[PDB]
């Protein structure tokens, strides 16, 4: 039973994110190629195309 | 009928086919010994080096399962060993005489 | 699937920006790769039959093995009958074929097995030749399979 | 053919790599080939405990 | 065929002609070229048994343009040809900014091509007795 | 009848040796690449 794992929605991550680079840089730094905590991994593939 | 403490080898070195380093210089050795009057850049940067690692750690997967034992080779789904095996029940037992 | 993006013969592809000449090599290496996959993918199938070849109730009608190969995002493009890649019998057939000589191989199998219980069908190589022409090749396979099977009782019950 | 460029230095560079795999892998083919033993050794030793 | 020391090799994007059963081939300098840019082409742990071959220039995508960057920009370039590129030595390492909206930074390289033969530079029948380290 | 004795008990095929699975060599895997293409 406990081998089954929850999916999420990314904007709660993201709202995460947003204060952990307003602390580290300023508002005026790009929130970009910043790792996510907790996630094993995207949901789908994204191709180049 | 105890658990034992488990532990990894350090003297990865065998010249065979589980051997990557073994197989990477035996790759080199021949390409030499057929095409060196064309090809002559054994560097990490070109793409005929870069096949040949590829294939070698290939190579290494294969080998890794020739080796697993026979119980599990011919094992059926549902268990048991009806179609490869008379077992000792069946094949040793005499008829009275 | 073991090389870098660079080389673009992987699942994201490349990017557009660089051209349709770049997409086209490509390809092309794709294909000069599957002479290397195909050979490993035969090898893998034969452990996979390890259990027919050597079976007590019936063996396979062929000795060597091929796989569609199907983790490679064009192969309906690649091959020119994309067909041969829903059937791997099919497929065996068009790439193997004839090197598989089924018959002088399917003998030798059954030979050994028959041997492991003293057993010995020699002369029927020839005593079916005054009962049958060419056919005998088929009965002879089909009889020792059935000595086979048949053995528990045959070797007590005398 | 394979004994007039054996050790020529003479090969194409797309053949030379096709026939070096071709000669790396006969030692698959000496492991592989030793299964019929094991098997036969663990029906008489393992299952009929002989 | 003074020049033998810098070697023949496969094309980095290989094309296979049909007029004849042939993959290109690049040599000395065009071969060098093309080490660089698939050097600078791929990251760090992509190779499978070459767990360091590659570069980290993208630890600075979505990030301002200032003299620390440009100092660091360097120092990751010259690294990355000091291990990887034998046949070389960098001249001068140019970094710009051509636009004051869309992002981008451009990196212009420079370099000599080495007359002498490195200890470092894997060509089949000079390392046999030249290739120490 | 003369029986048997002891020069007479070798079983030609009951060593494993006498089966081969894999026989190709490199020609073969030549042939193979010649219809392939």
């Amino acid at each position: 039973i406990n081998s089954h794992k929850v999916t999420l929605p990314p904007s709660s991550s993201m709202a995460g994110a947003y204060a952990r680079v307003d602390n580290d840089r300023g508002v005026w730094k790009s929130p970009a190629n910043i790792g996510l905590n907790y996630v094993s991994k995207p949901s789908v593939t994204v191709s180049h195309e | 009928t105890l658990n034992k403490h488990i532990s990894i080898p350090k003297d990865m070195s065998s010249k065979d086919d589980l051997d990557f380093h073994f197989l990477r210089e035996e790759g080199i050795r021949y390409i030499k010994e057929l095409g060196s009057n064309f090809w002559t850049d054994y560097n990490t940067h070109d793409p005929g080096i870069t096949m040949l690692e590829v294939l070698c750690y290939a190579i290494s997967d294969l080998g890794n399962r020739i080796n697993i034992p026979i119980e599990d080779l011919i094992a059926n789904e549902e268990g048991g060993v009806k179609g490869q095996f008379y077992k000792v029940q069946e094949i040793l037992p005499s008829a009275p005489t | 699937h073991e090389f870098p993006e660079t080389y673009g013969i992987s699942d994201i592809g490349l990017p557009p920006k660089l051209g349709v000449k770049r997409a086209v090599l490509a390809r092309q290496l794709k294909g000069y790769l599957l002479f290397f996959d195909q050979i490993l993918a035969s090898y893998f199938e034969h452990l996979s039959k390890i259990k027919s070849l050597l079976s007590l109730d019936q063996g396979p009608s062929f000795t060597y093995f091929t796989q569609a190969i199907k983790d490679i995002k064009d192969v309906e493009e690649l091959f020119k009958d994309p067909t041969l890649l829903e059937n791997d019998e099919e497929l065996t057939k068009s790439l193997i074929g004839k090197l598989d000589d089924t018959i002088e191989r399917r003998n030798q199998l059954m030979d050994h097995l028959i041997a492991r219980f003293a057993e010995n069908f020699s002369s029927y190589a020839f005593l079916m030749k005054f009962l049958y022409g060419e056919s005998t090749d088929e009965i002879v396979l089909q009889d020792k399979q059935s000595f086979l099977r048949e053995y528990k009782e045959i070797s007590r019950e005398r | 053919f394979l004994a007039a460029y054996d050790q020529s230095g003479k090969l194409t560079p797309h053949l030379t790599l096709f026939v070096s795999f071709l000669k790396l892998l006969e030692t698959s083919k000496k492991r592989f080939n030793q299964l019929t033993k094991r098997h036969l050794d663990f029906y008489y030793q393992e299952i009929l405990h002989l | 065929k003074s020049k033998d020391f810098l070697g023949t090799g496969w094309g980095f994007p290989p094309e296979f002609e049909t007029s004849i059963g042939q993959v290109k081939t690049t040599s000395g300098v065009e071969d060098i070229q093309k080490s660089l840019e698939i050097l600078f082409s791929t990251k760090i742990g992509e190779r499978i048994m070459q767990p360091t071959y590659g570069c980290n220039l993208d630890e600075l995508l979505f990030s301002p343009i200032n003299r620390t960057l440009k100092t660091y920009v360097i120092e990751l370039i010259k690294n990355a040809i000091l291990y990887h590129e034998p046949r070389i030595d960098p001249e001068k390492i140019d970094i710009t900014q051509g636009n004051e909206i869309e992002g981008e930074l451009l990196i212009h390289l420079q370099y000599i091509v080495r007359a002498t033969n490195s200890r470092k530079n894997m060509v089949y029948p000079f390392y046999l007795e030249e290739g120490t380290n | 009848r003369d029986g048997t004795g002891r020069r007479d008990l070798l079983d030609p095929k009951l060593a494993p040796e006498s089966v081969q699975l894999q026989d190709f060599e490199l020609s073969d895997w030549l042939i193979f690449a010649l219809n392939f293409a």
